């Protein structure tokens, strides 16, 4: 959706 | 990448392929790096020190081969190469190895949030994890030092971060090793980063969050005994990204 830094899905 | 596992980039979506483009036809790959924010990556200076033209570089986010497209990969060109001033390489460490690229797509957009295109975080001033933890790094780079050709699919491997005290003790690399570098190793020194890791992250869990503690800088060899890689010290150069970076 928008950037979360460090978040792999 | 010495060892490690091959794996995708769903597993490492803020990294980011480098490739330097040819008048002849070719791009060769040259870095890695990694996506801090939607217009910023951090390299390292010595990938493009000797050659600064930033528009014969092409970036790649979302990137799981070397050289065959990906789905969902996206392309970008160099808008602005920063290289750090005060950049030094003597016969093996390289100084100030940090680098910035702002990417401009040829629709003028920055990078766009994907499952396989993420920003990584950034420590706060001069915070890293302890020397023991385990970190992991990332890259196309080489899978035996002897070898001359980089691999097709992007590996992955976990190292330890190790104190100063034991990087910079004589039999290992003295005081070539300063206070803004680190050092990462395999207990056993059977994985490590080589040539064509640089500018690609170090990434350890810090307070929660997966920081990109290190950037690959140099070392003697690929996974040779008490000879660790040596990265560049991010949480050390905090202000100087700034003094870099604005907006989205
Ligand atoms: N042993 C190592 N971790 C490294 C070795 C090198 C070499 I040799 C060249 C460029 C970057 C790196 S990192």
């Amino acid at each position: 959706l928008k950037f979360q830094c460090g978040q792999k899905t | 990448i010495i060892g490690g596992e091959f794996t995708t980039i769903e597993n490492q979506p803020w990294f980011a392929a480098i490739y330097r483009r040819h008048r002849g036809g070719s791009v060769t790959y040259v870095c890695g790096g990694s996506l801090m924010s939607p217009c910023w990556v951090i390299s390292a200076t010595h990938c493009f020190i000797d050659y600064p033209k930033k528009e014969d570089y092409i970036v790649y986010l979302g990137r799981s081969r070397l050289n065959s497209n990906t789905q969902g990969e996206m392309k970008f060109e160099v808008e602005n190469l920063i290289l750090h001033k005060d950049y030094s390489a003597d016969t093996l460490a390289h100084h100030n190895d940090i680098a910035l690229l702002k990417i401009r797509s040829k629709e003028g957009r920055c990078a766009q949030p994907s499952r396989t295109i993420q920003t990584i975080c950034l420590p706060s001033m001069y915070n890293d994890p302890q020397f023991g933890t385990s970190c992991e790094i990332t890259g196309f780079g080489k899978e035996a030092s002897t070898d001359y050709l980089y691999p097709e699919q992007l590996k992955m491997t976990v190292v330890k971060l190790i104190s100063h005290r034991e990087c910079q003790q004589p039999h290992y690399y003295g005081s070539e090793v300063t206070t803004k570098m680190l050092c990462a190793a395999d207990p056993q020194w059977k994985t490590d980063s080589c040539q064509g890791d640089s500018g690609g992250p170090l990434v350890c869990s810090l307070q929660g969050r997966m920081t990109l503690t290190g950037i690959v800088s140099w070392g003697r060899g690929c996974a040779l005994k008490d000879k660790p890689g040596v990265y560049t010290r991010v949480s050390h150069f905090l202000p100087w990204i700034r003094s870099h970076t604005k907006e989205e």
